[PDB]
RNA sequence: AUGACCCACCAAUCACA
RNA sequence: UUCGCCAGAGUACUACUCGCAACUGCCUAAAACUCAAAGGACUUGGCGGUGCUUCACAUCCACCUAGAGGAGCCUGUUCUAUAAUCGAUAAACCCCGAUAGACCUUACCAACCCUUGCCAAUUCAGCCUAUAUACCGCCAUCUUCAGCAAACCCUAAAAAGGAACAAUAGUAAGCACAAUCAUAGCACAUAAAAACGUUAGGUCAAGGUGUAGCUUAUGGGUUGGAAAGAAAUGGGCUACA
């Protein structure tokens, strides 16, 4: 059987996001891409760099916002600037949320040598597509 | 080596090995047990062992109406903080290793006799808190399946009663023990018997029944003699509200047959009133302690007979060689006279 | 779930006002079409599944039909057939059978009075009339159905329509009529074209197997064919290919009467022969009668040949051919 | 099978479409053909409206073909027909008026007569009974017998010639020998008929 | 059927003759009950599985303002109500059987299941039917059209009369104050 | 024609003061 | 109402006795010892060189085409061989991890070297050490197979079963199949998809990990070596014109 990026059927109680509810053969058909950048187009360069950046960004954002991260990150790259769009549970007081917004934006702007935008969309609890 | 790391969920799923092939066919023992503990449980945002204090996270943003600068704790302060977190871990390990007490029904490892607590409220909002449920028998049962081979379903037999004379049993079956418990409760509420109780402690009259291969023999006791019976029957009796009885079971002791036969035999009871009405006579009780005094229990509503009952010099009744052997003192069994704990 | 639909329609109207405002259009003349263009522009999701694309539509179209409340506040069901568990379907059947009984009674009274005044409306066949599918019936009753249920119903309708038809009865069985769309396979004739004092030239375009052919035929000329600026005898050295070019002309007996020029690209020699054959056949349909067009279609001249190279598959050799399979 | 089951095969015959008015049942039939809105398969590259093409010559051509060569096989077919023609002209002009009335110069009728003479009447199928395989006489369908004829021809004229000898030569030789019934191909057909008589009792083993 | 013998007047040349004295005595009580149920505003279901009188019965119940199941009886219908019918439901306070059998000649499930449900049951039990689990059985002919029609009519009238008397005693109740 | 032995279901949580 | 029988299984229609035209006989009928069961009926599977129907669409037979098995080479296994890796290894390994080994890669062998020895800190780093029968991750396989499954309901008990459409107890959300999507128009075809489980199938050497092991060494470097064909065989390439 194909195990790739699949959430196996449970006893029927298992809450599932729209994201996790669709296997790899459904990309570009039903679910879209979690990253947007030019580097994978036909005549273009530095796909490798954008990829390693991507990975580090997911890992980093997951570690910087413990427990409040709802869905997988959305990374949009436009003309040297990267906008990170995130779905975030309401856990921390807005004080901590802003603290980490600024801290992260600054830190990654100085790390990757480009302007970093961070857009937080807050949601009460994980949005459920299926089962449950 | 940073990219070489993973999510905590992935790591626990990996280390626990629940989804393996050893778990399914029971290829490994149940005495081997390991658990998952959250490592984010006691941690706060901003806290590290370097000891920093961040204006938005660790400490309040404004002290004395001004903005607090980024600062670092003293060495000994961090020592006390780490001591506190360590004592927190040891506290949760102290909480985890303590096993809650399970009230034992009959035996330590048996589920029989155990109370499941009041059944679940019906769809109409109907609620029974007056009902208690006891487990009669839990049994692991198997079926051979084309793919899976042996397939294990638990089936439990459970009885409910309010203590007021209404009781009933039912059976339930599931892959999980919990599920079967629920099913059996909720199903049991639907089948209820009314069991008439003479003076609300004993039964009305001596019963003997052969149900299938089981023989139940129940004798009606006076007030002080508590529940001398097979343990299952004692349970069902405490649920019915029968406080004084003697019952011997012979032949196959198989549980289900025992309770079906039991409830049938108790359902077949004939009240003094029914007797009074079918014979059209006064049924009159003679206490031994009250002497010759003729207490009238039941009177035949409608027209009483002027005709006396035909007197049979010698009665024709089926007699159990056991009762006769008892009456004449030929039962010498070392097991019969034994002193036991309270009902 | 009624408050839900009320709210959804409120916010759909408000949102349609907003969308009409940002798109710079009259909020009154805004249609579903315009809504579609608007969201297609504002939220451009390339996704191959069209049901996974952004949608703002009226809540009645988006949400599924709801079974209404089946009883009053006292508990008594509204419909008398409620306890059947299918009230809609069995109501339908009750009324259908009631009307079949009605037809039988009325028509028997007319048998006793020496009158058969009715006619058979049972043949709608030129209208292309058919019954509902089970899906349509299922949607009409807002209730799930079984194959035997639908078959039962339809059979009873056949019983009804096979008798003398009343007006109310005809109107009744005509809810359950659908009309199959236009059935004609007749081709669309290329209007003949007159160019620069030259008369009667027609065009056609064949496509076969990586090979495209554009063919212009003149009915005013003698027999010859020029393919990519050269003679057909030069361009197609193989006899088979010249026979392929000869097929439609010989079929219509036009073999000496027409003069053709062609542009054919890609594929091999036989693929080109076929593409030009098809193009030529489609080009000669302007010069001929409407019957011989049907004759060419029935000889297989006018249909493109769908047969095309299949993709090689991984783990195999030839898209069919498999690697050598070892038993032991 | 890029065509659904809906698609009918094309009728390539011109004579059928040209002269419809004299037949009622066939008028009704092809009326039902096109008016049914019936899809038609695109006519094959091999088949033409040509007055000069024999389906049997085309089948034999295909059956000669190795690899993907229609060109080389059509070549050898053409050359064999031409070789039979000229062999019969050489036999014609060296003869006398009687034998000039008798001898056939049509390579087409010689082809068809050679193959009709070379086709077997009866055949053999192996049947398993009691753990033994018995060769049993089986009546054959037409197409099977035509096939066997052609395949036997090509088998022999491929196999038994000297390597110097060209194909149209050997094939024309054997076409003219099988026209006159004296060829080794007809000897093969006779081996078949003799092996079919030797086993004739075993014809009871056949259950169909 | 063995339990039908106390209701038989006798057997005339192989045919069984139901005693109509007992039939009247029973039908009296049956109609009495049925009307009293309709008066107190409760649900009456006409159940028969016979395909002759199916339409007639559906018609009858529609005209009494009562409910009819004449079709294939779905398995868990009375026992498991909330799943088949809906989230919460009321169940018929009386069920009337014009035919106590199903077309395979076994007892109609709804008898056993209405018993199971604590619902009282009135039914017309023919010579071969089982009366045991039926609350108010009326012994009589269920096969011939005038008998079925007679009973249809009778129950129709009892229902209608009950509902009317309810209306009128209600009007009297409203004029009392 | 044949195909060591051995394989299986008898333990309970999490969260808060 | 009587009579005859029966007190776990084997040992045992046996040994020893009595009687008997039986003398390899019948009849009568134990014990030592061994075992913790032996038995009777059923249930659901699986299986059947069991029967009856219906099929197979590259598929069994009948039949079509081209190949393999013989030759040379190429490449992989198995053996033998080396101081000198590992993994796959019925179907479901065998141009397989490798869309790739002259050094490197590289894990192996022989010599030599280095012991807070990649990192911000750490009585710590590091380990291609053992266990794929602790696992996650990816898959193979049945399989283009149609089932799996929660929640209920029924059964003179239920291990389990649950359909009859002129319908007899079944309703069921969900997941698969189906439908849509892709192969730039349909259609077909192809691709993709294919649940739950099965084979403790494959992989601790992708990486990560449980448990158990090494720590001036089972760790980190440098230099140079890794041969070979008695034999057997798989898959290919080129042919025999
Ligand atoms: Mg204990
Ligand atoms: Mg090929
Ligand atoms: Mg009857
Ligand atoms: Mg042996
Ligand atoms: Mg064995
Ligand atoms: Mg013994
Ligand atoms: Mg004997
Ligand atoms: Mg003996
Ligand atoms: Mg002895
Ligand atoms: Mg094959
Ligand atoms: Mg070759
Ligand atoms: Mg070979
Ligand atoms: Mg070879
Ligand atoms: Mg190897
Ligand atoms: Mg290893
Ligand atoms: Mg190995
Ligand atoms: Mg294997
Ligand atoms: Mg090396
Ligand atoms: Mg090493
Ligand atoms: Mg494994
Ligand atoms: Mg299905
Ligand atoms: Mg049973
Ligand atoms: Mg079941
Ligand atoms: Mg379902
Ligand atoms: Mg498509
Ligand atoms: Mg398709
Ligand atoms: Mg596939
Ligand atoms: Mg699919
Ligand atoms: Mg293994
Ligand atoms: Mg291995
Ligand atoms: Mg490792
Ligand atoms: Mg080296
Ligand atoms: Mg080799
Ligand atoms: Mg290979």
């Amino acid at each position: 059987k194909n195990r790739a990026a699949r959430v196996r059927v449970s006893k029927g109680d298992k809450p599932v996001t729209y994201e996790e509810a669709h296997a790899p053969h459904y990309i570009a058909h039903r679910k879209g891409w979690l990253s947007l950048h030019t580097g994978n187009l036909d005549g273009e360069d530095h796909a490798a760099e954008r990829t390693v950046e991507d990975v580090f960004l997911r890992k980093f954002m997951l570690g910087t916002f413990p427990g409040c991260l709802a869905d997988q990150l959305v990374l949009k790259r436009r003309a040297n600037q990267l906008e990170i769009c995130a779905l975030v549970l309401r856990q921390l007081p807005p004080h901590k949320f802003y603290f980490l917004v600024g801290y992260s934006e600054t830190l990654l702007s100085h790390f990757y040598k480009c302007p970093v935008h961070l857009h937080l969309q807050t949601v009460p609890s994980k949005v459920v597509y299926k089962y449950i | 080596s940073f990219f070489t790391k993973l999510t905590a969920d992935e790591l626990w799923k990996g280390a626990l090995a629940e989804s393996g092939a050893g778990a399914r066919k029971g290829r490994g023992k149940r005495t081997k047990k390991k658990r998952r503990k959250d490592l984010n449980r006691g941690q706060i945002i901003g806290e590290g062992r370097h000891g920093f204090l961040w204006p938005g996270l660790n400490i309040p943003l404004m002290r004395n109406g001004a903005v607090q600068t980024i600062a670092q704790r003293s060495k000994e302060d961090q020592e006390k903080v780490e001591a506190d977190m360590v004592q927190q871990r040891e506290e949760w390990d102290r909480r985890r290793k303590m096993k809650v007490k399970r009230e034992r029904g009959w035996s330590g490892n048996t589920w029989g006799g155990v109370s499941l607590g009041p059944p679940d409220p019906g769809p109409n909002g109907e609620t029974y808190d007056d009902f208690d449920t006891r487990i009669l028998e839990v049994r692991n049962v198997f079926n051979m399946t084309a793919k899976e081979g042996r397939k294990r379903s638990v089936r439990v037999l459970v009885a409910v009663g309010n203590g007021k004379g209404a009781a009933g049993f039912a059976i339930g079956k599931a892959t999980e023990r919990a599920d079967a418990f629920r099913k059996a409760k909720n199903r049991a509420v639907h089948y209820l018997h009314y069991i008439e109780r003479y003076e609300d402690h004993t039964i009305y009259h001596d019963i003997s029944l052969k149900f299938k291969r089981t023989h139940i023999k129940m004798k009606k006791q006076p007030r002080g003699y508590g529940l001398h019976c097979h343990r299952a029957i004692m349970t069902i009796c405490r649920l019915i509200g029968i406080k004084d009885l003697y019952a011997k079971v012979s032949g196959s002791v198989n549980m289900l047959n025992l309770t079906r036969g039991l409830f049938l035999g108790l359902s077949r009871q004939e009240t003094h009133q029914q007797l009074a009405d079918k014979k059209s006579l006064h049924v009159v009780e003679f206490r031994e302690e009250c002497g010759p005094l003729p207490i009238v229990v039941a009177s035949p509503q409608g027209a009483l007979r002027k005709d006396p009952e035909p007197e049979d010099e010698v009665p024709d009744i089926t007699l159990d060689w056991e009762d006769v052997k008892a009456a004449q003192g030929m039962k010498r069994s070392v097991w019969s006279g034994l002193k036991r704990a309270a009902t | 779930t009624v408050d839900f639909i009320k709210k959804q329609i409120e916010e759909f109207n408000i949102g349609k006002r907003h969308l009409a405002n940002m798109m710079g259009e009259d909020p009154e003349t805004f249609t579903q079409e315009d809504i579609d263009r608007a969201i297609a522009y504002l939220f451009p999701s390339g996704l191959f599944e069209k049901r996974a694309r952004p949608i703002m539509k009226h809540p009645e179209e988006i949400f599924p039909k709801q079974r209404a409340i089946q009883w009053g506040e006292d508990g008594r069901p509204f419909h008398f057939l409620f306890y059947t568990g299918k009230q809609s379907y069995y109501s339908l059947m009750h009324d259908t059978y009631g009307k079949l009984l009605d037809v039988e009674k009325h028509h028997n009274q007319l048998r006793a009075k020496d009158l058969l005044a009715e006619k058979t409306k049972i043949l709608k066949d030129p209208i292309g009339s058919r019954w509902l599918i089970k899906e349509e019936l299922e949607e009409m009753l807002v209730e799930k159905l079984s194959d035997q249920d639908y078959a039962q119903f339809i059979r009873l309708l056949e019983r009804l329509s096979a008798l003398p038809c009343g007006a109310t009865e005809e109107d009744f069985v005509n809810r359950f009529r659908r009309s199959i769309p236009i059935q004609s396979k007749k081709q669309l004739i290329e209007p003949l074209q007159y160019d620069e004092q030259g008369m009667a030239f027609s065009r056609g375009e064949g496509k076969r197997k990586t090979a495209k052919a554009e063919v212009v035929v003149y009915g005013q000329g003698s027999g010859r064919i020029d393919v990519n600026g050269v003679d057909y005898l030069l361009y197609f050295p193989v006899t088979q290919d010249r026979e392929q070019l000869m097929f439609p002309l010989h079929f219509l007996d036009r073999l000496g009467k027409h003069d053709m020029t062609c542009a054919v690209s890609g594929g091999g020699r036989s693929a080109q022969a076929g593409a030009v054959r098809l193009a030529m056949a489609r080009a000669l349909c302007s010069f001929v009668t409407e019957d011989e067009v049907e004759w060419m279609r029935q000889a297989g001249l006018l249909t493109a040949d769908p047969r095309v190279r299949e993709r090689k598959k991984p783990g195999q050799e030839g898209a069919r051919r498999k690697f050598t399979w070892k038993k032991r | 099978s890029r065509y659904g089951p809906e698609y009918k095969d094309p009728q390539i015959d011109k004579e059928y479409y040209r002269k419809p008015l004299a037949e009622q049942t066939e008028e009704e039939k092809y009326e039902r053909d096109f008016k049914k809105t019936q899809l038609i398969k695109a006519a094959p590259a091999t088949k033409t409206s040509s007055v000069f093409e024999d389906p049997v010559i085309s089948k034999f051509t295909n059956m000669m073909m190795k690899g993907g060569n229609k060109v080389l096989a059509r070549s050898l077919m053409t050359q064999t027909l031409e070789a039979v023609k000229r062999k019969q002209f050489a036999k014609y002009h060296a003869a006398s008026a009687e034998e000039q009335a008798t001898i056939e110069r049509n390579p087409y009728t010689i082809f068809h007569q050679a193959l009709k003479n070379c086709e077997p009447v009866i055949g053999l199928v192996p049947i398993l009974k009691g753990g033994h395989f018995y060769q049993v006489p089986v009546p054959l369908a037409d197409r099977r017998r035509r096939f066997l004829a052609m395949k036997w021809m090509i088998a022999e004229c491929r196999e038994k010639k000297h390597r110097r000898v060209l194909m149209p030569e050997k094939l024309s030789q054997e076409l003219l020998e099988a026209f006159h019934n004296q060829g080794p191909v007809i000897k093969r057909k006779h081996d078949m008929h003799k092996m079919a008589e030797a086993n004739r009792a075993l014809a009871h083993y056949r259950w169909w | 059927h063995r339990f039908m013998e106390p209701y038989l007047f006798g057997s005339r040349l192989g045919q069984d003759i139901i005693d109509l004295e007992q039939t009247a005595a029973h039908l009296q009580l049956a109609l009495n009950f049925t009307a009293h149920v309709a008066y107190r505003e409760g649900i009456i279901l006409f159940v028969s599985r016979h395909r002759q009188f199916a339409h007639l019965i559906e018609t009858t119940a529609r005209d009494c303002g009562e409910y009819a199941h004449t079709r294939y009886f779905k398995g868990g219908l009375l026992t498991n109500a909330p799943l088949l019918l809906g989230p919460g439901v009321r169940l018929p306070d009386l069920i009337i059987f014009l035919h106590t059998l199903n077309n395979v000649f076994e007892p109609h499930v709804a008898v056993r299941d209405a018993a199971k449900m604590n619902i009282p049951t009135v039914g017309i039990v023919d010579t071969n039917c089982n009366p045991a689990l039926i609350t108010y059985p009326v012994p009589g002919n269920d096969d011939s059209p005038p008998a079925v029609r007679l009973f249809c009519r009778l129950f129709q009238v009892a229902i209608s009369r009950a509902k009317e008397k309810r209306r009128q005693v209600e009007a009297l109740y409203r004029l009392q104050g």
